[PDB]
RNA sequence: GGGUGGGGGAGUGAGAAUGCAGGCAUGAGUAGCGACAAGGCAAGUGAGAACCUUGCCCGCCGAAAGACCAAGGGUUCCUGGGCCAGGCCAGUCCGCCCAGGGUGAGUCGGGACCUAAGGCGAGGCCGACAGGCGUAGUCGAUGGACAACGGGUUGAUAUUC
RNA sequence: GGGAUGAGCUGUGGGUAGGGGUGAAAGGCCAAUCAAACUCCGUGAUAGCUGGUUCUCCCCGAAAUGCAUUUAGGUGCAGC
């Protein structure tokens, strides 16, 4: 419908739930507002998400030649990436597993008046 | 001044005493200090009372200040520049400005500075 | 709080070494069996 | 069958320590690990027509490295440090000026 | 005490959706002509130049 | 690589065995983050600093939480790089990763000297076979004998240079 | 809290091996397991006991009684 651009951040080392917590803050907002919302968000996952949104806006402006002032974060979500498994020793010889989860973050921005 | 209600900074009360003394020394030495917001709020009245002692500026007041500060150079500058500078101002010698929190623990931070 | 394994290289050699094994036919058969299985260490 | 002293001395050691010793007129070689000090002294005297004061030896274990899943060990070496007599003609290492 | 049985999807999701971040309200400030957006509690620091906008 | 038809043959059908292997949920962004010595500020480096570097304060050990060995470990040591794995957080740092370097003895600790407990044991005695024991002898320190001290130097060795 | 010049504590080296050792004696200890260690082999031990046994439709359809039993929660013959 609208001209758009896409950016993806694969294998980002942040848990998908933690990434969703901050994505829900900026879903649907304009790029300018989303960028500074993530700038002032105290959560650590605000960094990678801001980077992906900025990269998508850059893609739209460079490749698509769209006006940056009209870009809106239309679609954004975080899928699960591969998970690495570790071991944490516990009392009386028990060994518990530890998961190092990663995320795939996808952002679509489109330009509209 | 009014005692801390709730747990004391840096563990115990003796550690809090040391922390306040060190922060006051650094503040008088540099004129401006960046630290955690609770520490700045705890420091403010503690430092103003020492500045009041320096404004009075007698031998008795110098001994009173030395009861707390161990840096004699800082004591000298406190009694030679800071007190004379604030001779004409009645209270309110410091100022707290809130700044961005730091990574690692998201601790709220602030700067505290002498008014001039 | 003392654990069962207290390493000592000389005692390990004198208790489980090649020259100990070769001294009796049981040890020689153990060595031959490990050779047969294809172990790297005998 | 016939033995040559050049079978004992393999190659010179090139490093900052060796270059430092070269100024003091002390030469570091890699030797065959089975050799001994007296044999090394005789061999150096024969090879370079020089006078040798004393020979110092040291065995160095090879480093362990891992390549994809397991560890492999480099070869162990023996170094001989040879100090010439006080006033002997220098050994020309032929490319090691220090 | 251990769970007697696993939770249903709806029961898990009702609780899980309550773990969310609160958004900070931002005001407008201009420094050296360039206009930024900062949390209001940092307005004084932004005016005095102690804020690194990156 | 398959369909259909006439025949032939099956490791031929799983939902349960507190079944086995792999993947993934629930508990849940929850408990925990490993001693009760304690950290702070200024400056620096950097994309990024509570944790790294420098300085100055403050505190703790000081019959150890200091300094040397033996056993054990095995390059963990030094220099130069690195930062997706590891470090219960982050890390520009590291006992982590990569490359190169580094251990110098007539006197130090051992062998080439000596023997204890004990081991092995020519012949030998005993034992259906297998083998048991043991003499001559030969090994075996935790012990006996035996010759060096002070200073300097490297990024890394020093009673060794 | 007990002993702390002794029937003391401890380092290094050595010896005793499974119906065997060792034990100021508790069936204690013999590599986190001991009223007979561990490993491999006989071996796919045995279990009147417990659990499990996977696609379909059509027709019919019980028994929990008798006798015997080292038998009674098993089985043989009869009955259905
Ligand atoms: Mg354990
Ligand atoms: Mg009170
Ligand atoms: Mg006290
Ligand atoms: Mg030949
Ligand atoms: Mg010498
Ligand atoms: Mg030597
Ligand atoms: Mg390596
Ligand atoms: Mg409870
Ligand atoms: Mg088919
Ligand atoms: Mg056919
Ligand atoms: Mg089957
Ligand atoms: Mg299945
Ligand atoms: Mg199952
Ligand atoms: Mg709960
Ligand atoms: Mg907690
Ligand atoms: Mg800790
Ligand atoms: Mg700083
Ligand atoms: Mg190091
Ligand atoms: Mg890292
Ligand atoms: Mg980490
Ligand atoms: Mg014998
Ligand atoms: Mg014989
Ligand atoms: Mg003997
Ligand atoms: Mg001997
Ligand atoms: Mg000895
Ligand atoms: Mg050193
Ligand atoms: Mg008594
Ligand atoms: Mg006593
Ligand atoms: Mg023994
Ligand atoms: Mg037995
Ligand atoms: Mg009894
Ligand atoms: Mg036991
Ligand atoms: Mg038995
Ligand atoms: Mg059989
Ligand atoms: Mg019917």
């Amino acid at each position: 419908e609208y001209p758009s651009a896409v950016a993806k951040a694969r294998f980002v080392r942040v848990s998908p739930r933690k990434a969703r917590r901050v994505i829900d803050l900026v879903r649907g907002r304009s790029v300018s507002d989303a960028l500074d919302i993530l700038r002032w968000a105290p959560q650590a996952a605000s960094g990678p998400v801001a980077k992906v949104i900025a990269s998508a806006a850059a893609n739209a402006q460079n490749n698509g030649g769209l006006d940056p002032a009209t870009l809106v974060v239309a679609t954004v979500y975080a899928d699960q990436g591969p998970t690495a498994k570790r071991i944490r020793p516990r009392a009386q010889g028990r060994a518990f597993r530890i998961r190092r989860r990663t995320s795939h973050i996808t952002v679509v921005v489109e330009s509209r008046p | 001044p009014k005692p801390t209600k709730g747990p004391r900074l840096g563990g115990s009360s003796s550690h809090q005493k040391a922390i306040l003394a060190n922060l006051a020394t650094s503040l008088f030495e540099h004129g401006r200090i960046t630290t955690t917001e609770p520490k700045a709020r705890a420091l403010r009245p503690y430092a103003e009372k020492l500045i009041t002692h320096a404004k009075k500026g007698a031998l008795h007041n110098r001994r009173e200040v030395l009861k707390k500060l161990r840096d004699k150079d800082v004591v000298h500058t406190l009694f030679a520049e800071i007190g004379p500078f604030f001779a004409d101002r009645d209270g309110g010698y410091t100022r707290i400005i809130k700044i961005e929190a730091r990574k690692g623990d998201n601790a709220p931070m602030a700067v505290i500075e002498l008014v001039r | 709080g003392k654990r069962t394994f207290q390493p000592n290289n000389r005692r390990r050699a004198r208790v489980h070494g090649f020259r100990l094994r070769m001294r009796t036919r049981a040890g020689r058969s153990i060595v031959s069996s490990r050779r047969r299985k294809g172990r790297r260490t005998l | 069958t016939l033995a040559d002293p050049r079978d004992i001395i393999l190659a010179p050691v090139i490093s900052e320590k060796s270059y430092g010793l070269l100024d003091d007129n002390v030469y570091t070689f890699l030797v065959r690990p089975d050799s001994n000090k007296t044999q090394i002294k005789i061999a150096v005297e024969k090879i370079f027509a020089v006078k040798v004061a004393s020979v110092n030896t040291a065995n160095r274990q090879g480093k362990r490295k891992r390549t994809r899943t397991g560890y492999g060990k480099r070869k162990s070496t023996k170094r001989a440090i040879v100090t010439l007599a006080p006033g002997s003609r220098p050994i020309d290492l032929f490319g090691a000026p220090a | 005490a251990v769970p007697k049985r696993r939770k249903s999807r709806s029961n898990t999701r009702s609780r899980r959706s309550q773990w969310k971040a609160a958004k900070t309200e931002l005001v407008g400030v201009t420094v050296a002509g360039h206009a930024h957006k900062v949390p209001r509690r940092l307005l004084k620091a932004a005016r005095l130049g102690l804020i690194d906008f990156d």
